[PDB]
Protein backbone atom coordinates (compact mmCIF):
# COMPACT_ATOMS: atom_id res chain seq x y z
CA UNK A 1 0.00 0.00 0.00
CA UNK A 2 2.98 2.28 -0.43
CA UNK A 3 5.99 3.02 -2.63
CA UNK A 4 7.76 4.70 0.31
CA UNK A 5 11.39 4.42 -0.72
CA UNK A 6 14.37 4.92 1.55
CA UNK A 7 17.85 5.37 0.10
CA UNK A 8 20.86 3.63 1.63
CA UNK A 9 24.53 4.33 0.82
CA UNK A 10 25.70 1.17 -0.85
CA UNK A 11 29.38 1.67 -1.76
CA UNK A 12 30.09 0.03 -5.06
CA UNK A 13 33.89 0.24 -5.35
CA UNK A 14 35.71 -0.08 -8.65
CA UNK A 15 32.71 0.27 -10.98
CA UNK A 16 31.00 3.21 -12.69
CA UNK A 17 27.50 4.04 -11.49
CA UNK A 18 24.33 5.60 -12.91
CA UNK A 19 24.50 4.29 -16.47
CA UNK A 20 21.42 4.92 -18.64
CA UNK A 21 20.26 4.10 -22.18
CA UNK A 22 18.40 6.15 -24.79
CA UNK A 23 15.51 3.76 -24.33
CA UNK A 24 14.77 5.39 -20.96
CA UNK A 25 15.29 9.13 -21.48
CA UNK A 26 14.98 11.49 -18.52
CA UNK A 27 14.72 15.12 -19.64
CA UNK A 28 17.11 16.29 -22.38
CA UNK A 29 19.77 13.60 -22.05
CA UNK A 30 19.39 9.86 -21.49
CA UNK A 31 18.78 7.97 -18.25
CA UNK A 32 17.39 4.89 -16.44
CA UNK A 33 14.93 3.57 -13.84
CA UNK A 34 15.01 5.89 -10.84
CA UNK A 35 15.29 3.24 -8.08
CA UNK A 36 17.89 1.09 -9.79
CA UNK A 37 21.61 1.66 -10.41
CA UNK A 38 23.33 0.53 -13.60
CA UNK A 39 26.81 -0.64 -12.54
CA UNK A 40 29.25 -1.00 -15.41
CA UNK A 41 33.06 -1.25 -15.92
CA UNK A 42 35.62 1.29 -14.64
CA UNK A 43 38.89 1.46 -16.51
CA UNK A 44 38.95 -2.06 -17.85
CA UNK A 45 37.95 -3.77 -14.58
CA UNK A 46 34.78 -5.08 -13.05
CA UNK A 47 35.75 -6.25 -9.52
CA UNK A 48 33.88 -8.98 -7.75
CA UNK A 49 31.44 -6.78 -5.83
CA UNK A 50 30.61 -7.88 -2.32
CA UNK A 51 28.48 -5.52 -0.27
CA UNK A 52 26.21 -6.02 2.70
CA UNK A 53 23.44 -4.07 4.39
CA UNK A 54 21.87 -5.09 7.69
CA UNK B 1 15.08 -49.70 -7.55
CA UNK B 2 14.29 -53.38 -7.59
CA UNK B 3 12.12 -52.98 -4.48
CA UNK B 4 8.31 -52.60 -4.48
CA UNK B 5 8.26 -49.10 -2.92
CA UNK B 6 9.15 -45.53 -3.68
CA UNK B 7 12.65 -44.50 -2.59
CA UNK B 8 13.26 -40.89 -1.57
CA UNK B 9 16.83 -39.69 -2.08
CA UNK B 10 18.06 -36.54 -0.38
CA UNK B 11 21.16 -35.00 -1.87
CA UNK B 12 22.62 -31.54 -2.39
CA UNK B 13 25.24 -29.28 -3.87
CA UNK B 14 27.92 -27.06 -2.34
CA UNK B 15 28.26 -23.38 -3.17
CA UNK B 16 31.70 -22.05 -2.22
CA UNK B 17 32.37 -18.46 -1.11
CA UNK B 18 35.56 -17.91 -3.16
CA UNK B 19 37.19 -19.41 -6.25
CA UNK B 20 40.13 -20.32 -4.10
CA UNK B 21 37.80 -22.51 -2.03
CA UNK B 22 36.20 -23.99 -5.17
CA UNK B 23 39.60 -25.11 -6.45
CA UNK B 24 40.85 -26.37 -3.08
CA UNK B 25 37.89 -28.76 -2.90
CA UNK B 26 36.77 -29.72 -6.37
CA UNK B 27 39.71 -28.69 -8.63
CA UNK B 28 37.52 -27.63 -11.57
CA UNK B 29 36.87 -23.88 -11.74
CA UNK B 30 33.16 -24.49 -12.15
CA UNK B 31 31.27 -27.53 -10.86
CA UNK B 32 28.06 -29.25 -11.99
CA UNK B 33 25.69 -31.84 -10.46
CA UNK B 34 23.11 -33.85 -12.51
CA UNK B 35 20.66 -36.26 -10.84
CA UNK B 36 18.25 -38.11 -13.11
CA UNK B 37 15.84 -41.04 -13.43
CA UNK B 38 14.39 -42.51 -16.65
CA UNK B 39 11.47 -40.08 -16.67
CA UNK B 40 12.85 -36.95 -14.79
CA UNK B 41 16.13 -35.03 -14.86
CA UNK B 42 17.59 -32.25 -12.74
CA UNK B 43 20.80 -30.17 -13.04
CA UNK B 44 22.30 -27.60 -10.71
CA UNK B 45 25.38 -25.47 -11.33
CA UNK B 46 26.77 -24.13 -8.09
CA UNK B 47 27.23 -20.35 -7.78
CA UNK B 48 30.31 -18.90 -6.18
CA UNK B 49 30.07 -15.81 -4.00
CA UNK B 50 29.88 -14.43 -0.49
CA UNK B 51 26.75 -14.96 1.56
CA UNK B 52 26.35 -13.68 5.14
CA UNK B 53 28.40 -15.32 7.84
C1 LIG C 1 31.84 -10.19 1.65
O1 LIG C 1 31.29 -9.38 2.66
C2 LIG C 1 30.97 -10.19 3.76
C3 LIG C 1 29.82 -9.52 4.53
O2 LIG C 1 30.20 -8.79 5.67
C4 LIG C 1 32.27 -10.45 4.51
O3 LIG C 1 32.07 -11.22 5.66
C5 LIG C 1 32.27 -10.62 6.96
O4 LIG C 1 33.57 -10.90 7.44
C6 LIG C 1 33.85 -10.89 8.85
C7 LIG C 1 35.25 -11.52 8.90
O5 LIG C 1 35.77 -11.53 10.21
C8 LIG C 1 32.88 -11.67 9.77
O6 LIG C 1 32.27 -11.03 10.91
C9 LIG C 1 31.70 -11.92 11.95
O7 LIG C 1 30.81 -11.21 12.84
C10 LIG C 1 30.28 -11.87 14.01
C11 LIG C 1 29.27 -10.93 14.74
O8 LIG C 1 29.40 -10.90 16.18
C12 LIG C 1 31.43 -12.35 14.93
O9 LIG C 1 30.85 -13.30 15.83
C13 LIG C 1 32.71 -12.91 14.25
O10 LIG C 1 33.81 -12.28 14.98
C14 LIG C 1 35.24 -12.58 14.83
O11 LIG C 1 36.08 -12.19 13.71
C15 LIG C 1 37.26 -11.47 14.08
C16 LIG C 1 38.24 -11.02 12.96
O12 LIG C 1 37.89 -11.28 11.62
C17 LIG C 1 38.05 -12.26 15.12
O13 LIG C 1 39.12 -11.45 15.52
C18 LIG C 1 37.21 -12.61 16.35
O14 LIG C 1 37.98 -13.42 17.18
C19 LIG C 1 35.96 -13.37 15.94
O15 LIG C 1 36.42 -14.63 15.51
C20 LIG C 1 32.80 -12.71 12.71
O16 LIG C 1 34.02 -12.03 12.38
C21 LIG C 1 31.87 -12.28 8.83
O17 LIG C 1 32.71 -13.24 8.18
C22 LIG C 1 31.20 -11.33 7.80
N1 LIG C 1 30.01 -10.57 8.21
C23 LIG C 1 28.80 -10.72 7.60
C24 LIG C 1 27.66 -9.89 8.12
O18 LIG C 1 28.52 -11.46 6.65
C25 LIG C 1 33.18 -11.25 3.58
O19 LIG C 1 34.51 -11.16 4.09
C26 LIG C 1 33.19 -10.68 2.16
N2 LIG C 1 33.75 -11.58 1.16
C27 LIG C 1 34.97 -11.43 0.65
C28 LIG C 1 35.38 -12.43 -0.39
O20 LIG C 1 35.77 -10.54 0.99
Amino acid sequence: GTLEFITEGFTWTGVTQNGGSNACKRGPGSGFFSRLNWLTKSGSTYPVLNVTMP
Amino acid sequence: NNDNFDKLYIWGVHHPSTNQEQTSLYVQASGRVTVSTRRSQQTIIPNIGSRPW
